[PDB]
């Protein structure tokens, strides 16, 4: 397990449109389940992440991802 | 999102046959129908449907449609028993019908009649058959080994299944991949590769070229591939898949189906077109003239088409086969099975060792949401809404 990203480092929140497939399957099904203000561990399987390709140079193939997500605001 | 209805159908499906049905609808009703074939419509329809703008009607495999249901309208049918009961089951999600089934698209064994007058009825024949054909200067059998859709029919032949079905439900916890039947199936496929009867690297593209060229005696494919064998001036026929250990090869079968978008206001107009124009011996024929659908859900025209050994063979492979479940966890099945097979062929893992992995990988939830801090519990994100989050991401 190694850290590949953090918004809290950059100190700018991250905004995505739900259902537009801007993000991985695990984030669309996953954050849709969070209430506003909730913080949760998203344990995403490779199927719902980058699967057998992975993300070139950053995430290997068949990599299960863990995300610490806090849903701050809806817009 | 207009007063006329727009239809989306794949480029291999013969949209011009469908167009002539739409033009007949126009002569009778006045409504203009335009049929499109977008490059990646399967992935595109969900992105646009979430905005509330997409086509009125979409034609795909029933399997993708299960995900659309978790963005698609219930159809109301009453005296629509013109279609087979098993085709209706394909388009049913939580006891609700999602679409109108059209075609049964089962894999078959296709074979060059000039290279092989009588195809082998068993898998065990093919090694011996390949030596006889290899001496002549050609192969026995080439098909996609990369995608598990094509390898599975052999694997599940002596037992073994994606997800066990009991009490009218699928059990996402009970996977049938690390059982004996699966292992026997897979090990025979690996052995064919180990004995240079098939090559791990061969894919759909590679296999298609060889059979159309006439370098290979037999391929494995659906009726989507028929128009290209037709053009290639190769005397071919379609038969039952060879049995493994006396059991038939059981391919997963996709049904071409017609769903309606919830954001289509033309639902009443769309329903009439499907019920009373498309699902008609003449309607379906107009399509089949352009590109064959194989076996069709309508009994009327299926009783006609099954006079052709191809369409009769397609239905046979569909009966001995099982219909493809539309439940979400099938994503994680196909992923688990594709990696297991590819690595068995690679010799990375043993067969017993890859299927062990597959049994775990198939049953794993796509995403698990465990709470760290609780939320308000009322407000949930809705499709077309921007989510503002902080996140930390790391590998597990
Ligand atoms: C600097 O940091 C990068 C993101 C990094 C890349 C590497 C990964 C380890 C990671 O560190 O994010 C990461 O932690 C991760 O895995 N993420 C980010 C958080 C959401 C979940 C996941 C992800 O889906 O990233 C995404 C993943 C990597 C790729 C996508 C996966 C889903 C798939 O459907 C997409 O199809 C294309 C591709 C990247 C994103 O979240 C960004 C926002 C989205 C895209 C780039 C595409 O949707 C793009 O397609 C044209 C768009 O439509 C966007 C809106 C257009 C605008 C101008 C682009 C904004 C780009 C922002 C880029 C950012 C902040």
């Amino acid at each position: 397990g190694k850290k590949f990203d953090s918004s809290r480092d950059r100190n700018k929140p991250f905004k995505f449109m739900l259902g537009k497939q801007e993000v991985i399957r695990g984030w669309e099904e996953g954050v849709a389940q969070m209430s506003v203000g909730q913080r949760a561990k998203l344990t995403i399987s490779p199927d719902y992440a980058y699967g057998a390709t992975g993300h070139p140079g950053i995430i290997p193939p068949h990599a299960t991802l863990v995300f610490d997500v806090e849903l701050l605001k809806l817009e | 999102e207009e007063g006329k209805l727009v239809i989306w159908i794949n480029g291999d499906k013969g949209y011009n046959g469908l167009a002539e049905v739409g033009k007949k609808f126009e002569k009778d009703t006045g409504i203009k129908v335009t049929v499109e074939h977008p490059d990646k419509l399967e992935e595109k329809f969900p992105q646009v449907a979430a905005t509330g703008d997409g086509p009125d009607i979409i034609f795909w495999a029933h399997d993708r449609f299960g995900g659309y249901a978790q963005a698609e309208i219930t159809p109301a049918a009453a005296f629509q028993d013109k279609l087979y009961p098993f085709t209706w089951d394909a388009v049913r999600y939580n006891g609700k019908l999602i679409a109108y089934p059209i075609a049964v698209e089962a894999l078959s064994l296709i074979y060059n009649k000039d290279l092989l007058p009588n195809p082998p009825k068993t898998w065990e024949e093919i090694p011996a058959l390949d030596k006889e054909l290899k001496a002549k200067g050609k192969s026995a059998l080439m098909f996609n080994l990369q995608e598990p859709y094509f390898t599975w029919p052999l694997i599940a032949a002596d037992g073994g299944y994606a997800f066990k079905y009991a009490a009218g439900k699928y059990d996402i916890k009970d996977v049938g991949v690390d059982n004996a039947g699966a292992k026997a199936g897979l090990t025979f496929l690996v052995d064919l590769i180990k004995n240079k009867h098939m090559n791990a690297d061969t894919d759909y593209s590679i296999a298609e070229a060889a059979f159309n060229k006439g370098e290979t005696a037999m391929t494995i494919n659906g009726p989507w591939a028929w128009s290209n064998i037709d053009t290639s001036a190769v005397n071919y026929g379609v038969t039952v898949l060879p049995t493994f250990k006396g059991q038939p090869s059981k391919p997963f079968v996709g049904v071409l189906s017609a769903g309606i978008n919830a954001a289509s206001p033309n639902k009443e107009l769309a329903k009439e077109f499907l019920e009373n124009y498309l699902l008609t011996d003449e309607g379906l024929e107009a399509v089949n003239k352009d590109k064959p659908l194989g076996a069709v859900a309508l009994k009327s025209y299926e009783e006609e088409l099954a006079k052709d050994p191809r369409i009769a063979a397609t239905m046979e492979n569909a009966q001995k086969g099982e219909i493809m479940p539309n439940i979400p966890q099938m994503s994680a099945f196909w992923y688990a099975v594709r990696t297991a097979v590819i690595n068995a062929a690679s010799g990375r893992q043993t067969v017993d060792e890859a299927l062990k992995d597959a049994q775990t990988n198939a049953a794993a939830m796509g995403v698990q949401v465990e709470t760290i801090s609780p939320g308000d519990g009322r407000t949930f994100p809705k499709r077309g809404q921007t989510c503002v989050v902080h996140y930390t991401g790391m590998l597990e």
